[PDB]
């Protein structure tokens, strides 16, 4: 007789590995200036 | 005659590629306020 | 009549799918401290 039918195609490959975690975010914007300092002492008499 | 038996199964495929790198993290919170200013100068003498 | 010969082997499988995208990165750390505040006002004249 004639040759038999071709075998089934192979299974697909495994999924690839999960990606690496992203880079750290950039640091925040600067904080505000501090409060105003206290009033100076009165002058000497 | 009748056809012969079926062929064997093919080779398994190779793995897929890695996923993309994750996105960058969120921007950080704002910094703390700076220190208070210095005490003012003493007044001039009278 | 005799059976024919065994059929040919199947084709190799396809490559697998890409992996999942990576996790988002860590949040950034807090920003720099702000500048020193304004100096206090001077004291009154003596």
């Amino acid at each position: 007789g004639p040759p038999g039918p071709k075998g089934p195609k192979g299974d697909p490959g495994d999924p690839g590995p999960p990606g690496a975690r992203g880079q750290a975010g950039v640091l925040g914007f600067p904080g505000p200036p501090g409060p105003k300092g206290p009033k100076g002492d009165p002058g000497d008499p | 005659g009748p056809p012969g038996p079926p062929g064997d199964k093919g080779d398994k495929g190779p793995p897929g590629p890695p996923g993309a790198r994750g996105e960058p993290g969120n921007i950080g919170f704002p910094g703390p306020p700076g220190p208070p200013g210095d005490k003012g100068d003493k007044g001039p003498p009278g």
